[PDB]
């Protein structure tokens, strides 16, 4: 099996992770993914600080306690032309992307390549980090601690 | 030609969705069918809710977007259509979007099962209210 993880630059430590090119991360997998990056699900305050430093996406992703989308510039297909952090009302079983907060990141924008999942563990999956510059970093292992996430493929 | 008939404002909030929140639905409504077999579909708008909100629709054909729609509503008016933006590079085969309404015409040769292969992803976001920290 292969898992591809597309990662953005970090803004006040917050970054966006998309798995396998589609909305595919469960609530339980999201926290495990951030922890494999030595990171945590952001608080809303952390997300708002990231937004003030230049962070926006056009994707829903988990934070602590909610699924959200951060917007700086109005775009009609990203939270329907709104700005700010908007919260998605959703079932707890739906899959999205995830956001993560790294406490050792710089306060501003950090676009250096991410080269490892430092807290991955043993397993059979080839896990590939895909950076904005096109470089990719692969290792064999696992990061999911919930068997339900592994069984759901 | 099919076009929305504006309903009276019946509700002034969106059930279960507060300012600062969005919700998404993937569905479509059959607006009309013609004697020639062509069907006309719409995004699944709730047409009697007058709340300050903005909405996007995306026409999804076999899980690929063909273009997007923008709407707004207010305390004074139900959802109002503000245009379609195509995103497809190939010409559509057996499909045509009416730029005046955002409705999707499906000619009979496009597919035998349009209801299974096509939907609109409709996202409604209830506009945040300005308050103090
Ligand atoms: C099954 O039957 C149904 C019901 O009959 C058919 O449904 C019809 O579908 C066609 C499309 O396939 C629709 O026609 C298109 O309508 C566009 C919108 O028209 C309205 O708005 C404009 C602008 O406000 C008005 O000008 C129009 O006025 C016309 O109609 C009124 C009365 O309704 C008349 O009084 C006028 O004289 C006009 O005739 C409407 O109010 C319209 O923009 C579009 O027109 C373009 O395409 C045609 C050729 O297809 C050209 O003649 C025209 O000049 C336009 O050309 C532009 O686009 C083409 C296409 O890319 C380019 O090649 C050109 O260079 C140019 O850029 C067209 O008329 C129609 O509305 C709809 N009818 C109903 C009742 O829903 C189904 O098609 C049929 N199914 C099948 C498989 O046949
Ligand atoms: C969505 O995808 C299906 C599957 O590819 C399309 O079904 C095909 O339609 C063509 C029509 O030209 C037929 O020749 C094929 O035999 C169909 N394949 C299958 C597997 O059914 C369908 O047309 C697509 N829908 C739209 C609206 O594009
Ligand atoms: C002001 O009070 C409001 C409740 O009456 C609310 O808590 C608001 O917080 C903002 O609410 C928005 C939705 O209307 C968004 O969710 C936004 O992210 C959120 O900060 C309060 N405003 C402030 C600036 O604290
Ligand atoms: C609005 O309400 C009136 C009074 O009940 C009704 O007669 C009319 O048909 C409605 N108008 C619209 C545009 O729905
Ligand atoms: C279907 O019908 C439309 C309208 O006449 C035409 O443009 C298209 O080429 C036809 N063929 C297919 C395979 O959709």
């Amino acid at each position: 099996n292969q898992i591809d993880l597309n990662v953005t630059c970090r803004y006040a430590g917050v970054f966006h992770v998309e798995k396998n090119g589609r909305y595919s991360i469960s609530r339980t997998e999201a926290a495990d993914l951030c922890q494999a990056f030595n990171s945590t699900l952001p608080t809303m305050d952390q997300m708002k600080l990231a937004l003030s430093k230049g962070f926006e996406t056009c994707r829903y992703g988990f934070i602590e306690g909610n699924v959200v989308i951060p917007r700086i510039h109005p775009n009609a297909i990203c939270a329907a032309n709104h700005t700010g952090v908007y919260i998605l009302v959703t079932s707890n079983t739906s899959h999205y992307d995830t956001y993560c907060f790294n406490a050792s990141a710089p306060p501003e924008e950090d676009c250096t390549s991410v080269t490892d999942l430092p807290n991955s563990f043993d397993g059979p999956v080839t896990i590939t980090i895909v950076n904005r510059d096109g470089t990719r970093y692969s290792k064999k292992g696992e990061y999911r601690t919930h068997q339900e996430d592994i069984d759901a493929s | 030609a099919p076009a929305p008939k504006t309903n009276n404002c019946t509700k002034f909030s969106y059930p279960g969705v507060s300012p600062g929140y969005c919700t998404e639905r993937r569905d479509m409504k059959l607006i009309t069918k013609f004697k020639n077999g062509t069907k006309v579909f719409s995004c699944p708008l709730l047409t009697d809710i007058c709340v300050n909100a903005r909405m996007s629709g995306v026409w999804c054909v076999n899980n690929s977007a063909i273009g997007s729609l923008f709407f707004t509503s207010t305390s004074h008016t139900p959802p109002m259509f503000h245009g379609f933006t195509p995103t497809h590079h190939r010409r559509l085969s057996g499909l045509w979007v009416d730029y005046q309404t955002g409705y999707l015409y499906v000619y009979p040769n496009a597919t035998k099962k349009p209801e299974k292969e096509i939907y609109c992803t409709l996202t409604i976001c209830i506009t945040a209210i300005t308050t103090r920290r």
